[PDB]
């Protein structure tokens, strides 16, 4: 396509450059019947005009219980001795002929079983006391200082983040309040 | 206000059923397009006999994909698609 | 939340087979459909009772827009 | 090595109606295809007049269509295409589409008569 292609030509032209570069092909090429599209003399002006901004906006393509509290800890003290998600010192126990139904996901004890298990790796992990001393927290308030102003500021962080997730509640409850039920359709 | 300028261009849902999930013009509104299950009795004219619930998705720029039906959902602004 | 609420229980729709079409995504543990008294028909309302809420999720987003027999189904989620 | 303990096998494990005994009975017709098929159309034809489903022509289709005999698979593929109570037997599962894949298999290049082959795109 001769014609279509130089109007597209003069819609990337308009795009990238502006109507003044338009202009500037009109004063230079008026001689021509290629500016005659972007003249008024040639028909496929109208359709260049709005192909400057189809592309420009990019619409046109570009031409082509002690006890249970004991147990939940030692099962905590066990699966911090775990190796693997199979074999570790619960799995036997749990058919071993004793009563454990705390291993059960569905039962709310296996939250403490598992808060039990997070603490065990946060005080088993290298700085949680197996091997090293840590002394940045046992002798050092300007680390204190910095923690707590760090928890604070975690806070004040969630506290933005908070008032954002209620602020777009709102905004969403105003939308639900003004969804459209009279102009509705099925497609 | 949300609806005092509630603009009125009615464009074509592009929505697919079989679940579902509908295309629309970019918006660039935070707003998610809201869907719910309404009553099949209210309208301008009402032919008679409406005794079915219409599960109706619609938002800013692109009009309701409604159906008649006889966070629970997703939006995606980088591709602009809503499940 | 694990139900799947099964809007269009055709002629022939049973729990068996309710259960049996949304028994794959996940084990299904109970299943009842609202079965009109005065007209042996069940009043397109079932209700597969799982225990994986991923199951009856993905049970509620895939058997949604559904078919059985010729029947235009829709799976929801029960409240 | 002898059809009595096939029969009679069959009739006592056919007491109850049960989803027992079904894949017994059907590939018991499978495994005596061989060498005559006249027990295999027998079988097919029976079972798709017989005991209710779905399934049933479809597993009588299914098993003749490995066979050398596959215009009975057709015939229990036309039971299913008229089925007298359900267009739709089987909801997304395909039969139509099935059929007009065997029938692509048929068109393909063996019967190049060229009428065979328009036909049975029509």
């Amino acid at each position: 396509p001769e014609v279509r292609n130089i109007v597209d030509k003069t819609a990337s032209f308009v795009a990238r450059n502006g109507p003044e570069f338009e202009a500037r092909i009109r004063q230079n090429e008026i001689n021509n019947p290629k500016f005659n599209f972007l003249n008024p003399n040639d028909p496929y002006h109208a359709y260049y005009r709005h192909k400057v901004s189809e592309f420009k906006e990019g619409k046109a393509q570009e031409p082509s219980s002690a006890f249970d509290l004991d147990v939940v800890k030692l099962t905590a003290q066990f699966v911090a001795r775990n190796g693997r998600q199979f074999l570790t010192q619960l799995m036997q126990k749990e058919q071993r002929n004793y009563q454990f139904d705390f291993l059960r996901p569905q039962h709310s004890l296996f939250n403490y079983f598992t808060k039990l298990v997070e603490q065990y790796t946060k005080i088993l992990i290298p700085p949680k006391g197996l091997f090293s001393k840590l002394k940045k927290e046992a002798e050092n308030p300007r680390e204190v200082l910095d923690q707590v102003c760090y928890r604070v500021e975690w806070a004040k962080f969630q506290e933005r983040e908070r008032k954002k997730e209620e602020e777009e509640k709102e905004k969403e409850r105003v939308a639900y309040a003004q969804i459209d039920w009279h102009d509705f359709v099925v497609v | 206000e949300v609806k005092k300028f509630v603009k009125i261009g009615r464009p074509g849902y592009k929505v697919t059923k079989q679940l579902f999930q509908i295309d629309y013009p970019e918006i660039a509104e935070g707003i998610m397009p809201r869907h719910r299950f309404m009553s099949a009795y209210e309208q301008r004219i009402e032919p008679p006999d409406r005794r079915w619930q219409y599960l109706l998705m619609a938002a800013e720029p692109y009009e309701t994909i409604a159906f008649k039906v006889p966070f629970w959902t997703h939006w995606n602004r980088e591709t602009k698609q809503f499940f | 939340k694990r139900v799947l609420y099964v809007g269009g229980l055709a002629e022939e729709v049973d729990d068996k087979v309710l259960h049996a079409a949304f028994i794959p995504f996940g084990d299904i543990t109970d299943i009842q459909i609202p079965l009109d008294y005065e007209t042996e028909k069940h009043r397109g309302f079932a209700f597969v009772e799982f225990e994986l809420a991923e199951d009856a999720a993905a049970a509620i987003d895939n058997m949604n827009e559904s078919e059985l027999f010729g029947r235009t189904i829709r799976v929801n989620l029960a409240k | 090595g002898r059809v009595t303990h096939t029969r009679r096998t069959f009739d006592r494990a056919l007491r109850a109606l049960p989803i027992t005994q079904h894949s017994r009975i059907w590939p018991l017709y499978l495994r005596f295809l061989r060498s005559h098929p006249l027990p295999e159309t027998a079988v097919r034809g029976y079972r798709r007049f017989l005991k209710l489903s779905p399934e049933s022509a479809e597993e009588y289709i299914e098993y003749l269509k490995s066979s050398d005999r596959l215009d009975e698979a057709a015939q229990r593929l036309a039971t299913v295409v008229n089925d007298e109570r359900f267009v739709s037997k089987a909801g997304k599962s395909n039969y139509q589409l099935w059929h007009e894949l065997c029938d692509l298999i048929s068109q393909n290049p063996d019967k190049v008569q060229s009428l065979n082959v328009d036909a049975i795109i029509r």
